[PDB]
């Protein structure tokens, strides 16, 4: 009983990801800002506490995670990259390089799009990091393909916020700077429903801070 | 080594040594481990053999006592209370000691332990078992020994035992027992652990003594 | 087109397949179970089969008994029935085997419906097509009964019927409670309900267990019967 | 469909996949072979695009053994999968009984592995028909042509792929027994140009002789009259 | 096992007018050590079958629970008296559980004794088998008294002794076991046997259990010690 | 909508079907954080001669933590198996008791795989969890079928979804020694939910089950206490 | 009836999920491949998504398989990162069994060999992805590999895949020439990459381009395309 | 749309492709099985397509005092024989003593049900008429849906209403009745369901009676008596 | 699904691998005492007439005339050359014609998987031999069912063959009747050389044997 369910349309098109696109695309808004001096990620009923539903997410003490999209299918995804990163840090003895994890779980993504009786991951990814080659920032489709990135957006009306964001980047500029185009972002598609997370290991602000920025 | 079980009126009270090996590696060894607070077990043989049968005997017990829980309303020393006043899903005694025994008769081409197993559950009283080298329980109904330094003792305990001795006089012999096997046997020593399991309550006393004659 | 699986719920949230199986069960032959002041007592009517007169008399029982006092009965398909019991009996005898000692009914009843329970999961497996009465009774804890429907439940009674023209069973013997009545003045009132809701003394089948028992699996003999029917 | 039947008789009898396959092998490029007293000569149609196509990459006349070759007409990537295999059973054979394969073998084998996979679960028939040709244990030498069904068959000369009945019937109507090898070639060349154009570069024809499968060069096969 | 640690000394059996009478001591020896001297040696199988054993004591309780869980299983499928297995029934298990055993080098080191009645026509216990609460003469030929050995090597007889016994006991009754023997011979003759064995040999015991397997059942006798 | 995978729309019907599965069995079941406590109340009737004590919606993972589970019964009694199976690996691989949230997030794992997986069945099944955890303080934490975790200060199962949560502001704001924080917690589940269900609640017919740092076990309160606290409220 | 049946024929002894394929890569950005009397030359084209993208380290169409292999990509990216993975295992694996650099079409019939076994065995999807697979080996010497998702192979001289591959194929038929210089190769794949998207001044915003020689593989910087767009 | 394959119930609660395969049973020929306090005879039709074609085989031994009919597939009745052959045996090897017929009909019955389960089998599409004699006689009937039930008398195959109406009127006589006169009666059913001494199968088994079919000109004397 | 049964109670894959039997040249096959004979047809002049052999011997004491898809038909003699000569190395003697068959049959329906194929086979034989019962010969079908015949016929003109076997076979012929009936039954169906094939297994040797071109021509000279 192990058939694809993802099959490839008469147009020549692989139909569970446009489907599974278009699921990320419902979902709530992520984004990621590259600087010289660092790399942020961001996304945006009174009785859920907010401590135990967070998006950002830590996979190593230089790389960082943050999805749009289904949050089981994050956990398990987070799971799997940090036992990638631990399985390489036991192997070669130090910490894993951003484009080796967003390999590994793309290709991992992409395996689910062809092995039979399973269907597409419905989520994109945003790894953030750093090493000795630099600064990183990786998109994740739920295709299984990576790109890389100086600065992006990924959930719902990402097309704007990314045209806000073009006209708004520049590659020169600082955390600070970062942080507060991040959040003028976040403010016009949408402080208590803003999460940032900057990358000296990677680390999570938390409300005091972020109000303060 | 020396470990010893003893039945008297309404309890059961169990006692070991703590010498651990010509030279003597550690000298405060628990040897009477807590399976449940109904039900405690004495250890002789191979430590390490002791402590993986007993961990997964634990292990089988938390799975048994969380199986027997039945649906709707119902109805220096130490002392402790039972949390269950009725017994109404502790396991009892003979469950455990019966797969144990199988534990060490599946696996003894090189398992080397031997275990007391002393209790209190509704249905038998008081309760001990004696499971041997290869893996055979016999339920000693007035008393059972074990370990290198229970055989200098054996005639002493004979001796000495009533039907339905006082706590006392119980506590008196079992103690004097221990102390002529640690007397006489080079392998054990150090202070006195002895556990008194009853109905309702299980004491908990440790005693430092030497012998003088 | 959501009931061709076992597998997919339907837009209002349920399994149709269940339902079926809920619709095979209740138009199959007929099973009580009833717990009296000092034992219990389990009948079964196998009124479907009386066209057939080529069978051998009191021959088809669907009593069936699980370590000498344990008392289990179905409806539903023979086979399936047959599957269930011996998974039943396998789980008491490696329960005996790891612990010395009989395995309670509620632990059996718990793990049997796990394994009914089991077959609704996957898309390439048939679901049990039975409903199993599991009984038993006691000196000091008295008569327990355990209902397992094929979606998995299992509900604990004081007395239970199954199977076809189970309602008339139901509120036929919802008037007397039989916790004050003794088990040997129960089996007329059993088949008063029969002849209710000729062929009375072979297309039937009945078990007990109570103090004359010795508190263990037996059936009831055809000269205590004859005088109550 | 790890395990599922891809080939299942119709309402009326058929394979169905068989016979697709059948359809396949009558897509791909013709191939010819004809026998002699003791060689034997493959002619396959070449189809390379001028000028930017490496014309020796393609090879449609493969050498299976010291005294086996194999000329395909169908699926070009089933053919190599089946020939790599037909190879590595002919080096089974010489390891296993310390004599190479002979022809009559070999063919049994490649029609026996196409008849598992027609009838296996999971598994898709072979789309390529085959025209092995070789020598006996007795030092003879034959052609054997081997359908997608499974059916094999010893033949004087034969021909598969694109219009093979025109190549057939010509075949029919000009074969002699034991012609010389200058009369083989040109029979050879004669009857594949029947449905391809007259030109050179649309053939590659290869010999086998006990030797070895000798390949006519390109200047030999111009100057045809 | 790998060897004995806890062994169990020699039993003895025979065949007498109303049935079957098998003698053990309660003692149970760790190397040269009287560690247990109230162990039960001879198991009852069901009502018209018991077990007896020589040898390690973990392995016998290991086949005591096989056979258990064998009888439970016939019971189960059981619906006439007659559906009930034999003592020839469970000692071909126990051979055939030994061959296997001996096949892989592996063996419960044990020799044992199933012995009962083999015929369901002089009662009707088995009408309502319960498990949890004059005689008649039954002749040799529907009685049943087998032996098992180590290398799975099996007889019957009508007298075994397994063990120690089979040098001691064994001689006496050779001289002295005859057809159609009262319960007082039958147990004036073990004893003597039993004084002989705990005269002359170490790791026996004078702490006896008999049991019968009559008519009516198994009965477990109180045990006794032999006087003198 | 027959597969677990995505429509053209993008969304997952399954999951939607198995959510209004287990809203349609009508249970109700309120949980609830205090200071130093969590508490669990549930109605108690199924999803003349039943016998009605042995009704249960809760059930007793380990001593420490304790859940409450609402849809198919089947479903509900294999998830409370695998959970119970998840706490037992856990302390044997590690040598000490798991907590709510880490109990919490693997059975989530165990409900994504039958989510991602066409051959396999989602369980119809939501579920509240709590424990004390090792700072000595409470938690609750609630998934549903579509296997998503999140912890809770108060929340609801049943079929007054987002009309609970006003009732449970309410009473959380009005109350914002261990004895009056556990009778008071006690007191604000019992009347949360016979202000949801709207009618007066007998007490053989509820079911209320307490984890406090005073008694670390999860047990359940007598009826009696549970008739004092009805009586106490009106 | 949830089996798509994805690895059996049609009526016409056709693979329908080949096809699709094939015409998926149509539509995927354009590739070029020619040789050289002095290295295998590969270029591509990049689909635009952003300015706000790396592209300072980013080739997404042309990737290193070993020192004397690499390869250039059209179709399905994440179907065609999973085959160079397989493509760069089997280099190493041949080094390691040998003792000896691989061949450039032992490779090429391993990773058509994986194609046609999804094509045939099992019940998976095929890889959507052509290669054009470039090196250089002592037995043969210069050669370029075209690819297909049906397990199908050919060498080339010089040839092109993805959107609009008949005007490239025109132009490498009417300008190709057997003895060309590595300059001339490079302008010669400039001028195919600019007819390919009807533009006679290429952007080097959104061409890669790069060449192997003997061996040593060189891609080209964005700045280095420059100065062959002016000349 | 609910027959399509064996796991799906239908809306009225039914398994079709299992109602198929009891369907399968009755275009196979009559058998019949009828028997005494001590003796068991069963008869069948065996199957000749042409005068050139020998009779088909109907009825098989199983054991010493074991033995059956089918009514079916003759490829799953194959099946099922050489399985209860090798059950009976390898009793008789790990044991001393013959299999109970409960015990063999029960594990034949789960093996039935085993196929019907799973969506990759199929069920046997096969009825099975086990004779034998343990202690006393008995006949037992195997259904495809996992079901057996045991018969005083017992009959089925193509156009067996007749001899089952036969049955019905002589059921009381057969117990009493002597094994001469049980054979005459089992071979009246099978007349009238529809006899030479081809195309009739014929066996007894019982007490003192290992199974045993009866020979050619026996059983030409029993036809003519019979007419 | 290949597993799957009609409301008629009867398999649809066998129904329709019944209809692939129909095809293919016609054979007969007759059992008198003295022996067995199986007589076939076979259908340009390129093809080697010889490589094409309608005629098998699964054992050196059995033949077989065989019909429908021939790669099937092959792959079932060699199943059942190999069980014969296993039988053979086991006990040291000839198997039975009847066991050989069940074999065959036995392997025939192995794809419904009662307790690997994936389809019924599609192929008729009749095989005739010669064991210690005597001569006899077997007919076998896809539907896995036996049956022995006194003389039998498969293929494409299989109804008029079997008229005339009706007509024509009487028990008590001798060898040469059996030979000139089976050339007669042929030659009425569809006569030199080329045309049929023809192989004997006799009680005095119990040996295959393939005719030659001097006794087809002999036999057909006979006939009138």
């Amino acid at each position: 009983y192990s058939f694809s369910l993802t099959t490839f349309s008469p147009t020549g098109k692989l139909v569970q990801i446009e489907y599974a696109l278009n699921r990320v695309s419902s979902s709530s808004p992520a984004l990621g800002i590259r600087a010289k001096n660092g790399v942020i990620i961001a996304t945006e009923n009174e009785l859920i506490e907010e401590n135990s539903i967070f998006k950002i997410q830590q996979i190593s003490e230089h790389i960082g995670i943050v999805y749009a999209g289904m949050p089981g299918d994050f956990r398990v995804l987070l799971k799997r990259a940090r036992k990638e990163a631990i399985r390489y840090s036991l192997q070669y003895g130090s910490e894993i390089l951003v484009k080796e994890l967003v390999k590994i779980i793309a290709s991992i993504v992409q395996e689910f799009t062809q092995t039979g009786g399973v269907r597409p991951f419905g989520l994109s990814l945003l790894i953030c990091g750093v090493d000795v080659y630099g600064y990183h920032l990786y998109q994740i489709d739920p295709s299984g393909c990576y790109f890389n990135w100086m600065a992006t957006c990924v959930g719902k009306d990402y097309q704007n916020n990314m045209s806000f964001l073009e006209k708004r980047y520049n590659k020169d500029i600082e955390i600070e700077d970062a942080i507060h185009t991040a959040i003028l972002t976040l403010k016009e598609s949408y402080e208590k429903n803003i999460e940032i997370g900057v990358a000296k290991p990677f680390k999570i602000l938390t409300q005091n801070e972020i109000k303060d920025y | 080594t020396t470990i010893i079980g003893i039945i008297y009126d309404n309890g059961v009270m169990l006692a070991c040594d703590s010498r651990t090996s010509t030279f003597i590696s550690n000298k405060c060894s628990r040897k009477i481990n807590r399976i449940n607070e109904n039900l405690y077990v004495c250890r002789s043989g191979a430590s390490a053999h002791s402590q993986k049968i007993i961990e997964i005997i634990k292990h089988y017990c938390v799975s048994m006592k969380n199986e027997n829980r039945k649906k709707g309303r119902f109805h220096t020393k130490n002392k402790y209370f039972y949390e269950d006043k009725f017994n109404d899903y502790n396991p009892l005694v003979e469950n455990v000691a019966h797969i144990t025994k199988k534990i060490i008769y599946t696996n003894n081409n090189f398992l080397s332990c031997a275990l007391i197993f002393g209790g209190y559950d509704k249905i038998k009283k008081q309760q001990l078992y004696a499971v041997n080298l290869n893996g055979s329980i016999i339920e000693k109904h007035d008393f059972a020994v074990s370990g290198s330094g229970s055989i200098y003792i054996q005639s002493y305990l004979q001796d000495k035992y009533k039907k339905f001795m006082t706590k006392k006089e119980c506590f008196n012999l079992i103690l004097n027992c221990v102390k002529y096997a640690m007397h006489n046997d080079n392998s054990s020593g150090g202070l006195i652990r002895i556990v008194n399991i009853t109905k309702s309550f299980v004491e908990e006393f440790t005693v430092v003594n030497t012998q003088m004659n | 087109g959501y009931d061709l699986s076992v597998s997919t719920f339907s837009p209002d949230g349920r399994l149709y397949q269940v339902e079926y199986i809920y619709k095979s069960i209740n138009n199959n032959n007929t099973a009580l179970c009833l717990e009296c002041k000092d034992g219990i007592i389990c009948c079964c009517i196998n009124s479907n089969m009386d066209k057939n007169k080529m069978i051998k008399k009191n021959s088809y029982n669907r009593i069936y008994h699980v370590n000498n006092n344990i008392i289990i009965t179905y409806s539903g398909f023979d086979g399936d029935a047959r599957n269930i019991i011996d998974r039943a009996r396998s789980e008491a005898n490696t329960y005996y085997y790891n612990f010395h000692t009989n395995i309670p009914l509620h632990i059996l009843v718990n793990r049997i419906s796990l394994y009914i329970h089991a077959y609704t999961l996957y898309w390439h497996m048939r679901p049990f097509a039975a409903s199993i009465i599991i009984s038993s009774f006691n000196e000091k804890d008295k008569g327990d009964i355990y209902c397992i429907e094929p979606n998995g439940a299992c509900y604990k009674y004081s007395g239970i019927v199954i199977g076809k023209n189970k309602e008339m069973f139901k509120t036929e013997i919802e008037k007397k409670d039989y916790k004050d009545i003794n088990v040997r003045d129960a089996i007329e009132d059993i088949y008063k309900f029969i002849l209710t809701s000729n062929n009375l003394q072979n297309l039937v089948n009945f078990s007990w267990i109570c103090k004359e028992s010795s508190y263990e699996f037996q059936n009831i003999h055809e000269e205590i019967l004859t005088p109550a029917l | 469909s790890y395990d599922r039947a891809i080939t299942v008789f119709s309402p009326d009898g058929h394979l169905l996949q068989v016979e697709h396959a059948l359809e396949a092998v009558k897509k791909g490029g013709c191939a010819v072979a004809i026998k002699s007293s003791n060689f034997a000569v493959l002619a396959v149609e070449k189809k390379n695009i001028p000028k930017l196509q490496n014309p020796k990459t393609t090879e449609k006349l493969i050498k299976l053994d010291e005294h086996n070759c194999l000329a395909f007409a169908g699926l070009n990537a089933d053919a190599r999968v089946l020939v790599n295999k037909t190879r590595l059973e002919c080096q089974r054979y010489y390891l296993n009984m310390d004599e190479p394969a002979p022809v009559d073998y070999i063919a049994k084998y490649v029609a026996k592995v196409q008849q598992k996979f027609t009838h296996r679960g999971g598994v898709r028939p072979f789309g390529i028909a085959t025209l092995i040709a070789g020598f006996k244990n007795n030092k003879e030498i034959c052609i054997y042509q081997t359908e997608p069904s499974g059916i094999y068959a010893a033949w004087k000369a034969q021909a598969i792929g694109k219009n093979a009945k025109i190549v057939q019937e010509f075949l029919e109507k000009n074969y002699q027994e034991n012609m010389e090898q200058k009369d083989c070639i040109f029979l050879a060349l004669k009857a594949i140009f029947e449905v391809v154009e007259l030109s050179s570069k649309n053939v590659e024809v290869a010999l086998l002789t006990e030797k070895d499968l000798t390949f006519i060069e390109e200047q030999e096969i111009n100057s045809m009259v | 096992t790998l060897g004995p640690v806890v062994t169990g000394t020699s039993v003895i059996a025979i065949k007498y007018k109303h049935g079957i009478m098998i003698a053990a001591d309660r003692k149970a020896s760790y190397g040269s050590y009287a560690k247990f001297q109230n162990v039960e040696r001879i198991f009852k199988i069901n009502n018209k079958t018991v077990m007896g054993f020589s040898g390690e004591l973990a392995d016998a309780q290991y086949l005591h629970e096989l056979l258990t869980r064998k009888n439970i299983n016939n019971l189960s499928e059981k619906k006439r008296k007659e559906d009930m297995y034999t003592p020839q029934h469970y000692h071909s298990y126990v051979s055939r559980v030994f061959y296997v055993r001996k096949n892989r080098i592996d063996p419960l080191f044990n020799n044992i004794i199933i012995a009962g009645i083999n015929s369901q026509k002089y009662d009707n216990n088995d009408d309502n088998v319960l498990l949890y609460t004059e005689y008649k003469e039954i002749h040799k030929d529907d009685l049943y008294i087998g032996f098992v050995d180590m290398h799975g090597t099996n007889f019957c007889d009508d007298y075994i002794t397994t063990g120690y016994a089979r040098y001691f006991a064994l001689t006496l009754l050779r001289d002295h076991y005859k057809d159609n023997m009262t319960e007082e011979e039958a147990r004036i003759l073990i004893n003597e046997c039993l004084r002989i064995l705990y005269f002359r040999d170490a790791t026996s015991s004078n702490f006896i259990q008999i049991v019968k397997v009559t008519s009516k059942g198994v009965e477990y006798e109180e045990p006794y010690i032999l006087p003198c | 909508r027959h597969l677990t995978i995505f429509s053209p729309d993008g969304n997952l019907y399954q999951i939607e079907y198995a959510i209004k599965a287990v809203k349609n069995t009508n249970i109700t079941s309120v949980g609830v954080k205090g200071e130093n406590c969590a508490v669990i109340i549930s109605q108690k009737k199924m999803a003349k001669l039943l016998d009605y004590n042995n009704i249960t919606n809760i059930y007793n993972i380990t001593d420490e933590i304790g859940c409450s589970m609402v849809g198919m019964p089947g479903d509900c009694l294999s998830m409370v198996y695998k959970a119970r199976s998840e706490a037992s690996e856990f302390l044997y691989s590690n040598g000490y008791n798991v907590n709510a949230e880490t109990l919490c997030r693997n059975i989530c794992d165990k409900i994504q795989v039958y989510t991602q997986h066409a051959y396999m069945r989602l369980h119809a099944c939501s579920g509240m969890i709590i424990g004390i955890d090792e700072n000595n303080k409470p938690e609750l934490f609630k998934f549903d079928p579509s296997g998503f975790c999140a912890g809770y200060r108060a929340c609801v199962i049943g079929n007054k979804e987002q009309e609970s949560i006003s009732v449970l502001e309410r009473l959380l704001e009005k109350r914002k020694t261990i004895d009056e924080d556990i009778r008071n917690t006690t007191i604000l589940a019992i009347e949360a939910l016979q202000t949801i269900l709207a009618f007066d609640l007998k007490a053989s017919e509820i079911e209320v089950a307490i984890v406090s740092t005073k008694n670390r076990n999860f047990t359940q309160i007598s009826e009696k206490e549970i008739d004092n606290y009805l009586t106490y409220i009106a | 009836r949830y089996d798509s049946r994805t690895t059996t024929f049609s009526p016409e002894g056709r693979l329908y999920q080949v096809e699709y394929a094939l015409e998926a890569i149509n539509n995927a950005s354009i590739t070029i491949g020619l040789i050289t009397k002095d290295g295998v030359i590969l270029g591509a084209d990049k689909v635009f998504i952003s300015k706000l993208i790396d592209k300072a380290n980013n080739y997404e169409k042309i990737y290193k398989i070993d020192k004397h292999i690499f390869c250039g990509v059209a179709g399905l990216n994440a179907d065609a990162n999973i085959l160079i993975n397989q493509s760069r295992l089997y280099a190493q694996r041949y080094l390691y069994n040998y003792n000896e650099v691989q061949p450039v079409s032992q490779l090429v019939v391993q990773i058509c060999d994986i194609k046609q076994s999804y094509t045939q065995y099992g019940g998976l999807r095929p890889y959507g992805v052509s290669f054009l697979i470039g090196g250089y080996d002592t037995k043969d010497g210069y050669q370029l590999y075209h690819t297909d998702p049906s397990g199908n192979y050919s060498g080339w001289f010089a040839t092109a895949i993805g959107t609009n591959n008949l005007t490239a194929s025109s132009v490498l038929k009417q300008e190709w020439k057997n003895d060309m210089t590595l300059e001339e190769g490079l302008l010669l794949a400039l001028k195919t990459l600019a007819k390919s998207t009807d533009t006679e001044i290429p952007k080097s915003e959104k061409i890669e381009l790069a060449y192997l020689t003997n061996v040593y593989q060189k891609y080209l910087t964005e700045k280095e395309i420059e100065e062959l767009i002016k000349l | 749309l609910y027959d399509t394959d064996n796991i799906i119930y239908s809306p009225e609660g039914r398994l079709y492709q299992v109602e198929y395969a009891s369907e399968a049973i009755k275009q196979g020929t009559c058998a019949v099985a009828i028997k005494s306090k001590d003796y068991v005879v069963v008869s069948g039709l065996k199957k000749c397509i042409s005068k050139l074609s020998f009779p088909q085989e109907k009825i098989f031994k199983i054991d010493d005092y074991i033995g059956i009919s089918m009514s079916g597939i003759t490829s799953d009745a194959k099946v099922l024989t050489k399985f209860m052959q090798n059950e009976c045996l390898s009793h008789k090897f790990l044991y001393n003593e013959n299999i109970n017929i409960e015990s063999l009909v029960r594990s034949v019955a789960d093996k039935y049900q085993k196929n019907t389960q799973k969506s990759s089998k199929r069920a046997f599409g096969v009825g099975l008429m086990i004779a034998a004699y343990h202690n006393e006689p008995c006949i037992f009937e195997t259904r495809p849906n996992g079901s057996y039930f045991e018969y005083d008398a017992l009959s089925f195959g193509a156009r067996s209403h007749a001899s089952k109406t036969y049955l019905e009127k002589n059921l009381h006589l057969f117990e009493e009745c002597s094994l001469e006169e049980l054979i005459l009666h089992c071979l009246k059913a099978l007349k009238c369901s529809l006899l030479t001494i081809s195309n009739t199968a014929l066996a007894v088994v019982g007490k003192n009676h290992p199974w045993q079919e009866i020979s050619s000109l026996q059983l030409e004397e029993y036809l003519s008596k019979v007419k | 699904g290949v597993n799957t049964f009609s409301p008629e109670g009867r398999l649809f894959q066998v129904e329709y691998a019944l209809g692939a039997i129909k095809l293919g040249s016609t054979a007969v096959g007759i059992c008198v005492n003295d022996g067995v004979i199986l007589a076939s047809e076979r259908r340009s002049t390129l093809i080697e007439k010889d490589s094409v052999e309608k005629l098998l011997s699964i054992d050196d004491h059995i033949g077989c005339a065989m019909s429908g898809l021939m790669a099937d038909a092959r792959t079932l003699i060699d199943y059942a050359r190999v069980e014969c000569n296993h039988y053979k190395f086991i006990y040291n003697e000839n198997i039975n014609i009847k066991s050989c068959v069940e074999l065959i049959s036995e392997l025939a329906l192995d794809f419904s998987n009662l307790s690997i194929m994936s389809r019924p086979f599609g192929v008729a034989l009749l095989i005739g031999g010669v064991d210690k019962n005597g001569p006899c010969l077997w007919y076998t079908e896809p539907s896995g069912t036996n049956t022995r015949f006194s003389a039998a016929s498969i293929g494409s003109a299989q109804e008029g063959a079997e008229l005339l076997l009706q007509e024509n076979y009487k028990k008590d012929m001798t060898f040469e009747q059996a030979e000139i009936l089976a050339l007669t039954v042929l030659r009425q169906v569809m006569l030199s050389t080329s045309n049929v094939e023809i192989c004997a297994i006799k009680k005095s040797d119990q040996t295959f044997y393939k005719y030659n071109t001097d006794d087809i021509s002999r036999i057909i000279d006979v006939l009138p």
